Parts: C-alpha cells; sequence; structure tokens
RNA sequence: CGGAAGGGCACCACCAGGAGUGGAGCCUGCGGCUUAAUUUGACUCAACACGGGAAACCUCACCCGGCCCGGACACGGACAGGAUUGACAGAUUGAUAGCUCUUUCUCGAUUCCGUGGGUGGUGGUGCAUGGCCGUUCUUAGUUGGUGGAGCGAUUUGUCUGGUUAAUUCCGAUAACGAACGAGACUCUGGCAUGCUAACUAGUUACGCGACCCCGGUCGGCGUAACUUCUUAGAGGGACAAGUGGCGUUCAGCCACCCGAGAUUGAGCAAUAACAGGUCUGUGAUGCCCUUAGAUGUCCGGGGCUGCACGCGCGCUACACUGACUGGCUCAGCGUGUGCCUACCCUACGCCGGCAGGCGCGGGUAACCCGUUGAACCCCAUUCGUGAUGGGGAUCGGGGAUUGCAAUUAUUCCCCAUGAACGAGGAAUUCCCAGUAAGUGCGGGUCAUAAGCUUGCGUUGAUUAAGUCCCUGCCCUUUGUACACA
C-alpha cells in the first residue's frame, strides 16, 4: 500500500537523514558537538551562542 | 504539453442503493435470516458481516481471509 | 485531510485545556512530541491547525522548525460551540 | 563531610569572583577549605568558510569557546553548602554540588 | 542527571537554546518593543527575563501573552510545570539600544514614512 | 593613463638561494566529446582538492517509470433511501503501489465534484534585491564645521624639508578645531626557584615489596611537607629605558651592556565602488513560470565516476644521503556514548597470518583509552648501480567490516602479475627563523572513509637585512584629443 511505501526507505545514516535545525537542509552541516546546524547559520549565529573569533 | 501514451482513469466508485437490504432477509413472523457470514475477529465481534465472493470469504478492516 | 474524528476532537480538546499549542515541521513523525497517549500525527496536526489559521481564528508564529498557535478569542468561541463547552470553564492561559 | 563544588564558567573574572565568593564564606562559616583547584581549559575551535556560497579567495573563520572548570572540596555538613551555595550567585558559573 | 550530557555539549546546548530564544522573541515581539532576553538558570527555578521597552503592550490583556510565553517555552523545550517563569522589564534609555531602533525604523518604513 | 620625471614600499616582485610544478603513474576539479541523463554555479589576479561537493540509497536539483495530496478557506451542487476512506485475493506491475480490471465488504460528514484563491518549488532572474563573503586595497589612505582663493566645477586644511611599517611625528603654514583608519585594543609565545592553588598533576623524603653485587632501578604500593616540573588566576616585566656615535641636536636611526624577549604570530580593520559570487543556506524576498497527467512530495533503478583529448591543485617516486629486516627511543593540538538521531573512544583475555570476531570492564572526560610507547631520526644485518630488493600503476584468485542494497571492483587484508619513470623543454608557484622542506598525529566531510582542508608536534637548514631591473602599489609635479577612463 501506500503507508508501506511513502516512508519505508532508510534513513538510519548518511547526510540525508540529518539536517539542519534552522534551513533543515543537507549540506554543510555542523555535526561537532550537537550544533547540527549549516555553517552559514552558525556563522549567523555564533555570537548568539558564544562563540568569539579571538584569535 | 501534449502527451503520446492517454492516462491512467481514476478508481470510479462503485455506489451501491441500500446495500443493507441484501444483507437480511425478512420474514412474517418474528424472526430474522442471515445471509453472509459474520467475522469471529475481535476488533468487529458480532455485528460485521463479510464479504461474500464468487470463490471464497474475506472480511476487510480485519483482513481475515477463509478459504474453501 | 481526511482525518480521523477522535484525534481530530482530541487536537482540538488539547487546543482548548492549553491555548497556545506548538508542533514541530516534520510530515515523517508516528507521533505527536507533546500528546503522545493517541496517534495523532504531526501532519495532522499541521493541516488542522493550517485551517484553523486559513479562517482567521489561530495566530502564527514559527521559530526554524517549529510552529506556534496562538488561539484569538474567536478560536475559543469556536472551539466552544464545536465542543458543546460552557462558557463558565476557561483555559489555563487566561487562568491566573 | 567532604563535599565537592564544581564550577564551570565560560568568563573568567566572573568565575574568580565566585570561586572567590565561595572562599570568602568558608573562612566567614569557619571550615576546612581547600583551594580552588584549577581544571586545563576547554577551547572548542570550529572552522568554517567566511563565504556563504563557495566562490571566494579560500578565508577560513576560528570561533573559539574557551570554557574552564574550578572545584573546591569543604569540611562540612550538607546544610552548610546548601547555604553558602544559596546565596550570592550569577548566571556566568554553573554550579555542581557532588555530596560524596 | 540520568541522561549524563557532557559539558562540551551542554554549554553549546545552552548557547542553541539562547540562539533560538533571542531569535523566536524576535519574530514575535517585534511590534512590541523587543529589546533582548537575560536567563538565570538556577536549580529547579528557571527565571528568564525578556528585556523590552512597551511592557503594558507586553504584557498585554492581564498577563496574557505572557503566559502564552510560558507556555510556548514549556512545550518547547519539554520543562516541567512551574519550572521555569517570565518577567518583563523595561529598557532605560531605549534609545541606545540599536535593535529597538532598527525595529522602530522598519516599522515606520512599514508604516509608510518616507 | 604615460615605453614622463622626482621619493618610498611588497618574496601574491626581483636579486642570492631553498623546495618545487610543468617530464611518468595515480587522485580530484573544469572544458570538450559521448549519452535517456552524464544536474548545475564559477573562467586572470579575484574560476578550476572551489560550493565545505571524499555523490553506491538519501543528499539529487538530471533521466525512465510508478504512487500520493500534504489543492487551506469561501461560494454552488451532491448525500445520510449513504458524501465517500481502506481492502487479502486472481489478472497487471518492479514492489505484499486495491496503481487499474474482474468483485463485494468496510470508514462515517473529517471528506469528493466545479468556480475564485492560496500553498509548495535545490524552477528562472544575483543585470531587481537583502544579508554574508571576496576584490579594488595590506597598502595608508579618507571625510565633515567654520575661515580663505576661484563666477563655477573645485582647492587649502590633507604640506616645502627630515623621519616612520604608517597622513607616524618634528617643523613650516590661510588656516583653526576635528573624525574614521593606522596606531592604540584582544588572544597567542616566552621570563618570574616569587603570590594564590591543588587525592582528576606531581615532587622529594620515609615505610615496605622485587632484583643485583653500603649502594643502584621500579609509571610497584602507601603516607610527609612543598609547588621546581602540572594546570590557571591576579600581578609584574620592555619603554629606544642606560651608554657610544649620526641627525635642525627636534622628530628620529645604528651598535653595544644588563638582560627570557631590544621587529613573535593572528584577529579586528576607514570613505567609495564592482552591475564580482550566492535565489542550489534560509519559513530573507520582489517579479515571472508551474500547480494534480505537477518544476510539489514519496519509492525503484541509473547518472553525478562514462573517455581518442588539454589544463589546474595534490600524492607516489625516479634510489646507496636509498630500500628491506630486526633492536632502541621521544610529542602536542585534540576528540570521544547525541532532542529528532537509529551511529562513540576503547583498555584487557581468547580464536585467526591479517583484515577482523567473541566477553567482561572504564570513560559525559586532567578519572578511561593514555606516561597518548606516532613517524622522520639512531644502531646492526641483507642489497650493489642492474629499470635492481628503487617505483607500485594495471590485473587475476580469495577472506573480512559497514549498510536494506557494493555490480561500474565502497574500504581493509593475503598471494601473484611488475608498466612508464635514469632529476624533466618553453613557462611558472611559495618562502627568509624554529622559517622553507622532510615527517607523522587529531578535527571537518564519516554508517562504512583521507591522496583534500584545517590545526598540532618531531628533525630542521641554504641564502638575504638590499633594490625598482620585471610585475604591481602609495604621494608630488607634468601632458592628455581617455572619462563603460
Ligand atoms: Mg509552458
Ligand atoms: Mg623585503
Ligand atoms: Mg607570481
Ligand atoms: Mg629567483
Ligand atoms: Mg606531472
Ligand atoms: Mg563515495
Ligand atoms: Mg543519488
Ligand atoms: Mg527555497
Ligand atoms: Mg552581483
Ligand atoms: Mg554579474
Ligand atoms: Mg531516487
Ligand atoms: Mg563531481
Ligand atoms: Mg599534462
Ligand atoms: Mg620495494
Ligand atoms: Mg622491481
Ligand atoms: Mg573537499
Ligand atoms: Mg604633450
Amino acid at each position: 500500500g501506500h503507508q508501506q511505501l511513502y516512508w519505508s526507505h532508510p534513513r538510519k545514516f548518511g547526510q540525508g537523514s540529518r539536517s539542519c535545525r534552522v534551513c533543515s537542509n543537507r549540506h554543510g552541516l555542523i555535526r561537532k558537538y550537537g550544533l547540527n546546524m549549516c555553517r552559514q547559520c552558525f556563522r549567523q549565529y555564533a555570537k548568539d551562542i558564544g562563540f568569539i573569533k579571538l584569535d | 504539453k501534449s502527451y503520446t501514451t492517454p492516462k491512467k482513469n481514476k478508481h470510479k466508485r462503485k455506489k451501491v442503493k441500500l446495500a443493507v437490504l441484501k444483507y437480511y432477509k425478512v420474514d412474517e413472523n418474528g424472526k430474522i435470516s442471515r445471509l453472509r457470514r459474520e467475522c469471529p475477529s475481535d476488533e468487529c465481534g458480532a455485528g460485521v458481516f463479510m464479504a461474500s465472493h464468487f470463490d471464497r470469504h474475506y472480511c476487510g478492516k480485519c483482513c481475515l481471509t477463509y478459504c474453501f | 485531510m481526511l482525518m480521523p474524528k477522535k484525534n481530530r476532537i482530541a487536537i482540538y480538546e488539547l487546543l482548548f485545556k492549553e491555548g497556545v499549542m506548538v508542533a514541530k515541521k516534520d510530515v515523517h513523525m508516528p507521533k505527536h512530541p507533546e500528546l503522545a497517549d493517541k496517534n495523532v500525527p504531526n501532519l495532522h496536526v499541521m493541516k488542522a491547525m493550517q485551517s484553523l489559521k486559513s479562517r482567521g481564528y489561530v495566530k502564527e508564529q514559527f521559530a526554524w522548525r517549529h510552529f506556534y498557535w496562538y488561539l484569538t478569542n474567536e478560536g475559543i468561541q469556536y472551539l466552544r460551540d464545536y465542543l458543546h463547552l460552557p462558557p463558565e470553564i476557561v483555559p489555563a492561559t487566561l487562568r491566573r | 563531610h567532604r563535599i565537592r563544588i564544581t564550577l564551570t564558567s565560560r568568563n573568567v573574572k566572573s568565575l574568580e569572583k565566585v570561586c572567590a565568593d565561595l572562599i570568602r564564606g568558608a573562612k566567614e562559616k569557619n571550615l576546612k577549605v581547600k583551594g580552588p583547584v584549577r581544571m586545563p581549559t576547554k577551547t572548542l575551535r570550529i572552522t568554517t568558510r567566511k563565504t556563504p556560497c563557495g566562490e571566494g579567495s579560500k578565508t577560513w573563520d576560528r570561533f573559539q569557546m574557551r570554557i574552564h572548570k574550578r572545584l573546591i572540596d569543604l569540611h562540612s555538613p550538607s546544610e552548610i553548602v546548601k547555604q553558602i551555595t544559596s546565596i550570592s550567585i550569577e548566571p556566568g558559573v554553573e554550579v555542581e554540588v557532588t555530596i560524596a | 542527571m540520568a541522561v549524563q550530557i557532557s559539558k562540551k555539549r551542554k554549554f553549546v546546548a545552552d548557547g542553541i537554546f539562547k540562539a533560538e530564544l533571542n531569535e523566536f522573541l524576535t519574530r514575535e515581539l517585534a511590534e512590541d518593543g523587543y529589546s533582548g532576553v537575560e536567563v538565570r538558570v538556577t536549580p529547579t527555578r528557571t527565571e528568564i527575563i525578556i528585556l523590552a521597552t512597551r511592557t503594558q503592550n507586553v504584557l498585554g490583556e492581564k498577563g496574557r501573552r505572557i503566559r502564552e510565553l510560558t507556555a510556548v517555552v514549556q512545550k518547547r523545550f519539554g520543562f516541567p510545570e512551574g519550572s521555569v517563569e517570565l518577567y518583563a522589564e523595561k529598557v532605560a534609555t531605549r534609545g541606545l539600544c540599536a535593535i529597538a531602533q532598527a525595529e522602530s525604523l522598519r516599522y515606520k518604513l512599514l508604516g509608510g514614512l518616507a
């Protein structure tokens, strides 16, 4: 049926399973320290998180 | 844009006027006559009738098949 | 949206027992994360609250993946007329 | 008797003020106190591209996040530690009180 | 805590918490004069002060929108009942706040001033 | 702007050199060609190991098919004598897609049929835009208020001369008072036998234990003061301060004594602009296109890897200053069990040659991996100038891990096959002190995974303390028939 083909592909791995938590896109994801967000929004919200370019 | 192969039609639902009339058989006395088989499943206890096909019986929403 | 009537009444009862309701933008969700007792899929929650939004009953806000609906007074009156509830009881966001 | 306060903070001088205030509180409440033991700090380093797209010169950011962790051992019962940690806390410092 | 998360992930999660908080209240309290947030995380209580200009407009009809924001934070971040509480505070000398003058200027351009 | 002059500066310039690339193999990207599709953006610096783009599914935007509505809301029908959801069967299909045919059961006003209208779009347009980045432009430049000159566009201030990495200062002066930038600032590196600290770092003394002939070793155990080694806080320290010269004896320059430093390195970075890149980062977005037989969304397979060709970034090497085989012996950045999330670092004991497998433990981290027993290097054999024991491309047979799925070999291991390459033409890149180069280790991409990139550590030099010769840049003067210059 349609219920057995709509969301039956395995999403246990890969970059298509995870996404950004702002853009929900699947490119340039920062998975380090559980950020799980793209580098553009990381540059956007690094001041709000606490990251700062000291050196 | 124009296509070569014609499209596949949508399933036109076969409407049936008074399908409950084909279930029971009325009598002039005080009784009822049940033609089709009742399903013994837990979701459909005693009231739900089954489908009477040309070869063997089947109940739909609980998906239970009785072959001959 | 051919929704189940029990799930529709459960989502409207949750929306009445707390006026603002949240959701996550993900169609491929088995159950709602806040109300996990019933089935109540997230796509049904999104489309039911979008049907409330389109006819001017609820207020929309969004934070990156999450929908937020502020229930207005016309939505209070509509959910009261739908659920046939007495006008004495109020939601908890009006309670203090 | 031996109760361990762990102070984790991002800012430096605020954490120094908090640990010095805990030292002054232990000195006023007259208990055997150990010195503020510093841990080696952690520098969370992220290196991304400056350009949102990919077309430009190869420039790279260095986003740093320094976190610091001090610890103070106290020889006192639980109510004294709760009375000390309840008073004068500021948002930069996270406090973890271990009984054992 | 039973999940036992590391401090490396914990401070990052607090930073993303503050970032999503700031973005959500920037989107929601834009017409009312939003200027920032300040969250004090105490044991068993979470004080979270909205710093804004028009306190009467952020409180609304007998504190209704403040209670709505408490329920938003509770339902979204999974906080226990009565574990988080918001407080709206007025900005002194609000002309120096840059985002308040920015929202004032964009609402002037939306209203139709030159 | 000048193949015009007067000064200064830059290893994205030169000189003296160092390692190279271009010569061979392989990897990656682009163009071309082929193809159902080989998705696309970018083409000097400022495109081409770039989109963090190491794509078997997803990503995926391309092609071939098959599903679904996730077309809200309003207005009309239609219907409870049922508006209409789902369905194992036999056919069809790819699939156990009721997708359609044959066939009847089921859900119960949620829905379906039309008209307006939205919604969704990695669709088009960055020559409509926002934001961000790069570039002009790593150089030292730029701008008001008032006063003065000129009818005016404009000019002075913003400079004759000296000095500086600097429009940095001294000094002149129709200018005065100022402002951004530079500088100042922050972090990093080193010096403090002094202050604070320490059972998540130790020190040295003791008490034992083990071994060798009173003494020596122990990261074997435990405790006694202390912080030298450990880590991180407040301080301090270096300022052309002292001396000898040059210099209007001002601004400043060189050398030397004391000394851990007598230019450590990065971040930030002005006015004005490019019709530079991005709509394929966004639920940032205008307009246009589509919107049910979909450019929306889901699934299966393929492709993004295709190969007569050329270019670019890199890896492997061309060996004897080397290769192989054993022995010795030393690191620092770091990271590590996740909201969804299904995937962690691994000690130790057995099985197997190996890739690996089986069980008990430790670790949310100065606790455990871990004293991080890393390579280069050192020592001792084998080799003998032979395309050789250099080099490992290509290819056959087998064995393991990850995953639903490896075929166009995902990777790893074993045996075997053993190509060009004998130091590379014109051309050209990067660099001067713990620097280049050799060399290995962590993070990102990661389920499986480093020829890339970003950080760190080991060994560690040649040559230079200058110049405008080339390439360019910044001031002043000059000329212009240029001003998309
Ligand atoms: Mg057309
Ligand atoms: Mg030079
Ligand atoms: Mg060059
Ligand atoms: Mg040369
Ligand atoms: Mg070559
Ligand atoms: Mg791959
Ligand atoms: Mg694919
Ligand atoms: Mg889009
Ligand atoms: Mg442009
Ligand atoms: Mg253009
Ligand atoms: Mg596909
Ligand atoms: Mg490619
Ligand atoms: Mg070539
Ligand atoms: Mg060999
Ligand atoms: Mg050979
Ligand atoms: Mg790459
Ligand atoms: Mg002339």
